C-alpha cells in the first residue's frame, strides 16, 4: 500500500487537534502531571522500539506499532487496557499489517518477557505477566477502537524522496532518519502529516550539520508556519531528553499511573 | 489487565452481526477466503440485500488483516466497498459487510458455456476490470489472485451492471508463466496476465489455460500454456534463463512439441478474428515476458474501447438480465 495521503483514514480520521488530545488526556492528568504523562509516552515508545529490535522487525513495523499505541491512548485512559499488554499487542498487529507475518505465540511472549527483564528491569521488578490469550483479546479491542485503520503513513518514505532530490542522501540521511525515530517520543504523528515531519527533521539535520538548504526549502510551496511548529517540538524534545532520567524516574511514574479496575 | 467499566461499556455498545442481520442458512459462497451469506437487515430500515463475509479461522488472520487494511483505504466504483467490520468477541470470528452483488463472472461464464456472451458486455466488463485494477496498481496494491469468481457484477438496483473487484489476500489457469517458473515476488504484470486470461474466457466461454487437477513448478499447467501460446523463443522472453525453474523447463519440455501452436490458431478455433481489435488487445495482455506485457493504463487507452460499441457503465446496457440469482448452499 502507497496511496494518496489526503484520501487516507490516517488524514481523514487520525490527524487530531492539539486541544482535543489535551482534553481527552485530562482523565489521566488527575494522577500524573503533564510532565509525567509525556515521560510515560517516551518510555513505552522506547519499550516498543526494544520489542521490534529483539524480534528483528524493520523501522516501519516498529513505527506502525508506535502509532497504534499512541492512537489508542489518545482516545482512552492508561487504565482502560494495561500499556504493558498494549505495547506487544501493537507490535503483533503491525507485523501482520506490514506483511512481516504472524509472530508465533512462543516467539512474541518470550520477546516481551526478555525485553522487560534485560532492558527495563529498572521499571519492572516482576516478569511479563501476560500470555497469548491476553494479546489475542487486546488485539480484538485494539482493531475495534482504531475503527479498523491499519494503514499508517510515516515520514521515512518522503524523507528518502527529499534527500534524494537534494543530492545529499549520504551526508544528511543518517541524522535526519535518526531525528524521525526520535519524533516518536512526541505526539507529532497524531497532529501533522508525515511529509511535514520529514521536512522539519531534514531542516533540523541541515542546522546540526551546518548546510545551506534555504534555496531547496524556499522552492517547496509548503506551509512553513506548520514546519516551524514541528521544528520547535523537535528542538523541545532534545531539551526534554536532557532533563529526563528514564531509568531513575519510571518506577515512580508507573506507580502513579491509573491501573485497570477489577470486577466486584 | 483491562478495566471492568471499560469492557462493560464496550460490550453494551458493541453491534453484533447476529442482532443486525438475518443470514441463517443464507450461505451463497464458500472458499479459502471464508464464507459469504445473502443477508437482510433485522431492523426493517432497508429491504436491501447485503453480503456478509465470515473469514476462515479464529482471530485476525493475515488474509483478514490485509483485506481490512486495504478495503478501509480503497474507494473506487470498480473495487468492492467495505461498509462495516464486526468483531464477534464470543467466538473470535471476523465479519465483513458489503452491498450484495447478484452476479460474478464465474456464474455468468458458467450460464453461457452450459447453453453449448454479448460482445458489448464483454468490452464493458473488461474496461471496468482494467479501471478497477488501474486504481489498485496506482495505490501500489496488487490483487495476486484474479479469477472470474472475484469479478462481481451488481444486479438490479442503483448500481446495475457495475463490476466490483473482490477478495484481498488449487487452480492455476490464471497464474502467469513466470509464477509457474519460480518467480518469488508478485508484480503488476501477474495481475495483467490474469485479466488477459479472463478476457479470453469472456470471448470464448472456455478457460484459455484449462488444466486437470506445493512447489511453484506445475508441468501440466505450463504444457497447456504452450499448447495455446506456443513455446517462447529466446527473443520473446530473454530472461527465461533467469527463472529458478528454467533448468526443469529445459529438462521436461522441447520447443518442437508446440511448433504449430499460437494464440492466433487457438482464438480462430473459438471464432475470434486475429485482425480484430479484441484479438490484438488480448495478445498484448497475454504476453509470456512480463516486461513485454501491457499495463492497465495502456490497455484502457486501446482503440478496442473506441470501436463500436463503446463500453457502458451498466455492462448489461439496460437489457433484461438472463442470469439466475445465486442459490443458497
Ligand atoms: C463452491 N462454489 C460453487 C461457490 O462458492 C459458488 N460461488 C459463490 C460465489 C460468490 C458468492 C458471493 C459473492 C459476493 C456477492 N456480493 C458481494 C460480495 C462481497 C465480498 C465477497 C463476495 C461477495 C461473490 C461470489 C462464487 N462462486
Amino acid at each position: 500500500m502507497a496511496g494518496n495521503f489526503w484520501q487516507s483514514s490516517h488524514y481523514l480520521q487520525w490527524i487530531l487537534d492539539k486541544q482535543d488530545l489535551l482534553k481527552e488526556r485530562q482523565k489521566d492528568l488527575k494522577f500524573l502531571s503533564e510532565e509525567e504523562y509525556w515521560k510515560l509516552q517516551i518510555f513505552f515508545t522506547n519499550v516498543i522500539q526494544a520489542l521490534g529490535e529483539h524480534l528483528k522487525l524493520r523501522q516501519q513495523v516498529i513505527a506502525t506499532a508506535t502509532v497504534y499505541f499512541k492512537r489508542f491512548y489518545a482516545r482512552y485512559s492508561l487504565k482502560s487496557i494495561d500499556p504493558v499488554l498494549m505495547a506487544p499487542t501493537c507490535v503483533f498487529l503491525a507485523s501482520k499489517v506490514e506483511e512481516f507475518g504472524v509472530v508465533s505465540n512462543t516467539r512474541l511472549i518470550a520477546a516481551a518477557t526478555s525485553v522487560l527483564k534485560t532492558r527495563f528491569s529498572y521499571a519492572f521488578p516482576k516478569e511479563f505477566p501476560y500470555r497469548m490469550n491476553h494479546i489475542l483479546e487486546c488485539e480484538f479491542y485494539l482493531l475495534e477502537l482504531m475503527d479498523c485503520c491499519l494503514i499508517v503513513y510515516h515520514p521515512y518514505r518522503p524523507l528518502l524522496q527529499y534527500v534524494q532530490d537534494m543530492g545529499q542522501e549520504d551526508m544528511l540521511l543518517p541524522l535526519a532518519w535518526r531525528i524521525v525515530n526520535d519524533t516518536y517520543r512526541t505526539d507529532l504523528c497524531l497532529l501533522y502529516p508525515p511529509f511535514m515531519i520529514a521536512l522539519a527533521c531534514l531542516h533540523v539535520a541541515c542546522v546540526v550539520q551546518q548546510k545551506d538548504a534555504r534555496q531547496w526549502f524556499a522552492e517547496l510551496s509548503v506551509d512553513m508556519e506548520k514546519i516551524l511548529e514541528i521544528i520547535r517540538v523537535i528542538l523541545k524534545l532534545y531539551e526534554q531528553w536532557k532533563n529526563f532520567d528514564e531509568r531513575k524516574e519510571m518506577a515512580t511514574i508507573l506507580s502513579k499511573m491509573p491501573k485497570p479496575k477489577p470486577p466486584p | 489487565s483491562m478495566d471492568y467499566d471499560f469492557k462493560v461499556k464496550l460490550s453494551s455498545e458493541r453491534e453484533r452481526v447476529e442482532d443486525l442481520f438475518e443470514y441463517e442458512g443464507c450461505k451463497v459462497g464458500r472458499g479459502t477466503y471464508g464464507h459469504v451469506y445473502k443477508a437482510k437487515r433485522k431492523d426493517g430500515k432497508d429491504d436491501k440485500d447485503y453480503a456478509l463475509k465470515q473469514i476462515e479461522g479464529t482471530g485476525i488472520s493475515m488474509s483478514a488483516c490485509r483485506e481490512i487494511a486495504l478495503l478501509r483505504e480503497l474507494k473506487h466504483p470498480n473495487v468492492i466497498s467495505l461498509q462495516k467490520v464486526f468483531l464477534s468477541h464470543a467466538d473470535r470470528k471476523v465479519w465483513l459487510l458489503f452491498d450484495y452483488a447478484e452476479h460474478d463472472l464465474w456464474h455468468i461464464i458458467k450460464f453461457h458455456r452450459a447453453s453449448k456472451l454479448p460482445r458489448g458486455m464483454v468490452k464493458s466488463l473488461l474496461y471496468q476490470i482494467l479501471d478497477g485494477i488501474h486504481y489498485l496498481h496506482a495505490n501500489w496494491v496488487l490483487h495476486r489472485d484474479l479469477k472470474p469468481a472475484n469479478i462481481l457484477v451488481m444486479g438490479e438496483g442503483p448500481e446495475r451492471g457495475r463490476v466490483k473487484i473482490a477478495d484481498m489476500g488449487v487452480t492455476f489457469w490464471y497464474r502467469a508463466p513466470e509464477l509457474l517458473l519460480g518467480a518469488r515476488h508478485y508484480t503488476k504484470a501477474i495481475d495483467i496476465w490474469a485479466i488477459g486470461c479472463i478476457f479470453a474466457e469472456l470471448l470464448t466461454s472456455e478457460p484459455i489455460f484449462h488444466c486437470r487437477q506445493s512447489n511453484p513448478y506445475h508441468h501440466d499447467q505450463l504444457d497447456r500454456i504452450f499448447n495455446v501460446m506456443g513455446f517462447p523463443a529466446d527473443k520473446d522472453w530473454e530472461d527465461i534463463k533467469k527463472m529458478p525453474e528454467h533448468s526443469t523447463l529445459m529438462k521436461d519440455f522441447r520447443r518442437n512439441t508446440y511448433t504449430n501452436c499460437s494464440l492466433i490458431k487457438y482464438m480462430e478455433k473459438h471464432k475470434v478474428k486475429p485482425d480484430s481489435k479484441a484479438f490484438h488487445l488480448l495478445q498484448k495482455l497475454l504476453t509470456m515476458d512480463p516486461i513485454k506485457r501491457i499495463t492497465s493504463e495502456q490497455a484502457m487507452q486501446d482503440p478496442y474501447f473506441l470501436e463500436d460499441p463503446l463500453p457502458t457503465s451498466d455492462v448489461f446496457a439496460g437489457c433484461q438480465i438472463p442470469y439466475p440469482k445465486r442459490e443458497f448452499l
